[PDB]
RNA sequence: AUGUGGUUUAAUUCGAAGCAACGCGAAGAACCUUACCAGGCCUUGACAUGCUAGGGAACCCGGGUGAAAGCCUGGGGCCCUAGCACAGGUGCUGCAUGGCCGUCGUCAGCUCGUGCCGUGAGGUGUUGGGUUAAGUCCCGCAACGAGCGCAACCCCCGCCGUUAGUUGCCAGCGGUUCGGCCGGGCACUCUAACGGGACUGCCCGCGAAAGCGGGAGGAAGGAGGGGACGACGUCUGGUCAGCAUGGCCCUUACGGCCUGGGCGACACACGUGCUACAAUGCCCACUACAAAGCGAUGCCACCCGGCAACGGGGAGCUAAUCGCAAAAAGGUGGGCCCAGUUCGGAUUGGGGUCUGCAACCCGACCCCAUGAAGCCGGAAUCGCUAGUAAUCGCGGAUCAGCC
């Protein structure tokens, strides 16, 4: 039951990256959830904009959409060979239980 | 809340209805409760996008400016 | 990254960047791309000679990629080097306002200065160019000079631009005077 | 009014009071901006000032005083 | 904060900047 | 002015446009059932004390509360005359609406945990079968100021 | 309640000053913070590499004076001294500055190229008529086009669909410690990625045109709502007290530690606010709908002791799966009956909880008693054009606690 968590600022950077972890783990293990979406949500930050320090009397406003996919593997065995060295795209963050 | 339940039953029973038959739902979804020109005459239809509204800056409610005086 | 080191993990990578930009300068800095996993970031300088940062033989990328490790340990994590060279440093934003910079702190003619600048990144490529030089021109009243060729119209409007932009300093007897450079190229 | 248990006292005057209690008491007065103390009774007989933001005001303090604060004492507001 | 040592408002995660202003500038380019 | 005219959904028990203009008047915060309620409430009131059904009652009581002419300032050569001028058939109504809710609120009567009552009795005040009350007052009083610099 | 003027004070630290200073820097003043005041204390120096010379040289425990620092000194047993090379100051100057910010102003302008007019500076274009949020567009014209700006391209919110389902729900069936808990199921909510949709496109009216008015459909319109994008510049705008930095000034001190006081004073003046003067109301009870947030010694379920604040005990949560949490206005029933009142809670006496070394000066909370002014506010004056104003409660940052 090896939950992966795949986060990324990008739609796409995402749907390839997690795609790619469906596919690989197909050959040592269950096979996959399939890429669970998890809507996205979008986080509005008012606050300073540099950290204690300089110009503490700024602010602005940011929103950041955060994107999420699951698949999730039960019954893991050699998944973890083909995911380990497997991966590509930077600008995705994956953590896994 | 109660209100706004109130309103989103509004739409379902007005959509449902139209799912049901075309024809019976009519103008502010499909021909008499379906839709219009301009102003909607119930337009049940519709989703009332309005949301509660963010608060701006330099004003205490939002939309709501403070007031001046001689000062 | 992680939650409680995130911001550590953080200070290192300006504690690289640090080192680089003092060491680096003659090299001729234009980004310091940072990526990383665990106990090996990424670090790829980009140059305009990449000659001087690699060394001869690559006598000097060993000392300054020793020197890393020095401050990422094995905590940090060992880090790796590599180097790519600028194709045409006249594209550079960080280059082009480096380069006016410099001649600025020898005493050289800024207007001048400017226009040569953007010349050569009008000459090679790009779009459109402008250079923007701070006060203190010449030592004499804070002024400000210009001088732009092209379109930077289609750029400054946010809408795909991609106007590299660089800003660069210089210290001078006088005082401190920015200089920013802007190049327009194919927008998206 | 009881804040807690163990009555709260900052350590400055207090180390400072008590080290004057052996040679006896301290002449002139001390100063400390801590009115957020309680008076203990070793401070009696002492004769403390207390800061008023503006200034320090001489405060003797007497036994039926000890439960105080101090800053009970030093008033911050003037009629001025 | 870390970087600048404005005291003054630094966010704890960051722990940089020399308060929003750095973490807006560097965030800026 | 301040904006177009905004079309009203007409009432619930008797889909009537003005009534719930009327209502509107009535409301404040926003607490629109409250000023549903009263209403309503003095609907029924009319139906017990007065036999007419409470939405005629209504409708005759705006008639006479809408003022046919109003003074206007206006800077003549020398002082600022008070113009006499029509008032146009919208703005009677605006008038008449909020006369009524005034004066009603102006009852020394509190009867109903709220204003339903002072509204029921200023309703009927009002309806020339009793051209009486406080609103009606307002109205002949502007008519009485026109036509007074005629 | 709060900020300010002023006055007072040992000091009431500093700055901000018409709009654009005054619930402003302060998103957290009891000590701390803290920059002020009182008192105790600490010169090669609080830190760097080093020189000549006399001297005890590692080090450990006391006393005198003191606010502390420091100074003097007793003394078990690398370092001091003399001369030499060489930190700290929120102390001044924002008219020496960087940075950042406020502001006119989200406002409609500023120009170029060629042509044409003028001896020339320059003009024409950019003016005129209609229209627009707009130098927006239309018609006109010795002008024809263009660049920066406007708009658009980007982000968040409104409606629909595809893909994806450990979020979700009996929607739909079987079971239940009847918790969506169990199997199961992706429909729905939702999560996040992409696609559709609005363009005055269609209908009637006026117009030369742009477009104005009106109507239908539609979740939505005629820029649908809010951002990013605040131009060249202006105010010798604001801040050397966030930080940075030129110059000036202080170095037994204009530095540093500490305890205590002060920043919380008041005869008064003003700004911004809270609560209210009541019956469209107040009180008690019962009962119903929300969103966005936060939680490790932290949120605190539930049980117990207390009228209560809160204390004791203790489950789960590591947080769509546990907690903060009760939503308040609202609906239902009762009380009050127009009175300074079952309105209104100031003020004061007493008891007590809690944080914290410590709540006199100077914390918040609970319970009893007290129960003020206030019955709608002079001249004058402020906000807001729709889910806005008005009204109701909920969360957060700072943060031990909290004004």
């Amino acid at each position: 039951k090896i939950r992966i968590t795949l986060t990324s600022t990008k739609v796409k950077q995402l749907e390839n990256v997690s795609s790619n972890i469906v596919k690989n783990a197909e050959q040592h293990n269950l096979v996959k959830k399939g890429p669970v979406r998890l809507p996205t949500k979008v986080l509005k930050i008012s606050t300073r904009k540099t950290p204690n320090g300089e110009g503490s009397k700024t602010w602005e406003t940011y929103e950041m959409r955060i994107h999420k996919r699951y698949i999730d593997l039960e019954a893991p065995v050699q998944i973890v060979k083909r995911i380990t060295q497997i991966t590509i795209e930077p600008g995705v963050d994956v953590e896994v239980v | 809340g109660h209100v706004s339940q109130v309103y989103a039953i509004r739409q379902a029973i007005a959509k449902g209805l139209v799912a049901y038959h075309q024809k019976y739902v009519d103008e502010q979804s499909k021909n008499e409760l379906k839709k219009a020109f301009t102003s909607y005459d119930r337009t049940l239809l519709i989703a009332d996008s309005r949301r509660p509204e963010p608060k701006k800056f330099g004003g205490k409610g939002a939309r709501s400016r403070f007031q001046k005086s001689y000062r | 990254s992680k939650k409680r080191k995130l911001v550590a993990d953080g200070v290192f990578y300006a504690e690289l960047n640090e080192f680089f930009t003092r060491e680096l300068a003659e090299e001729g800095y234009s980004g310091v791309e940072v990526r990383v996993t665990p106990t090996k970031t990424e670090v790829i300088i980009r140059a305009t000679r990449t000659q001087d940062v690699l060394g001869e033989n690559g006598r000097r990328i060993n000392e300054l990629t020793l020197l890393v490790q020095k401050r990422f340990k094995y905590a940090p994590g060992t880090i790796v080097l590599y180097a790519e060279r600028v194709q045409d440093r006249g594209l550079s934003a960080v280059a082009q306002a480096e380069s006016m910079k410099f001649k600025l702190l020898n005493g050289l003619a800024i207007r001048r200065a400017a226009y040569g600048v953007v010349r050569y990144v009008m000459e090679s490529g790009a779009k459109g160019c402008e250079v923007v030089v701070s006060g203190k021109l010449r030592a004499a009243r804070a002024k400000a000079m210009k001088f732009a060729d092209g379109f930077l119209i289609h750029s400054g409007q946010p809408v795909n631009d991609f106007i590299d932009t660089a800003t660069r300093h210089v210290l001078m007897r006088q005082g401190v005077l920015g200089i920013k450079v802007k190049i327009m190229r194919d927008p998206a | 009014r009881g804040m807690t248990s163990k009555p709260a006292g900052f350590m400055k005057k207090l180390r400072a009071a008590k080290l004057a209690a052996p040679e006896n008491e301290k002449p002139a007065p001390v100063r400390t901006h801590m009115r957020n103390m309680i008076i203990v009774p070793e401070m009696i007989g002492s004769v403390v000032g207390i800061y008023n933001g503006k200034a320090f005001n001489q405060v003797e303090i007497r036994p039926e005083m000890l439960g105080h604060y101090l800053g009970e004492f030093s008033i911050t507001y003037t009629p001025v | 904060c870390r970087v600048c040592s404005s005291h003054t408002g630094l966010v704890r995660k960051y722990d940089l900047n020399i308060c929003r202003q750095c973490f807006r500038e560097k965030a800026n380019d | 002015r301040y904006a177009n005219k905004r079309f009203r959904k007409a009432q619930c028990p008797i889909i009537e446009r003005l009534t719930n203009s009327l209502m509107m008047n009535g409301r404040n915060n926003g607490k629109k059932l409250k000023a549903v309620r009263i209403i309503k409430h003095t609907l029924d009131i009319i139906n017990v004390l007065t036999d007419q059904n409470p939405i005629q009652v209504v409708v005759d009581a705006i008639t006479n509360t809408g003022p046919r002419e109003d003074t206007t300032r206006v800077g003549g050569g020398g002082a600022a005359r008070r113009q006499a001028v029509d008032v146009s058939p919208l703005r009677r109504v605006n008038q008449a609406i909020a006369l009524l809710t005034i004066g009603a609120r102006e009852a020394a009567f509190r009867n109903i945990k709220t204003i339903a009552e002072t509204l029921a009795e200023e309703l009927i005040n009002a309806a020339k079968g009793s051209s009486t009350s406080y609103a009606i007052k307002k109205k002949d009083e502007l008519e009485r100021v026109a036509k007074s610099n005629r």
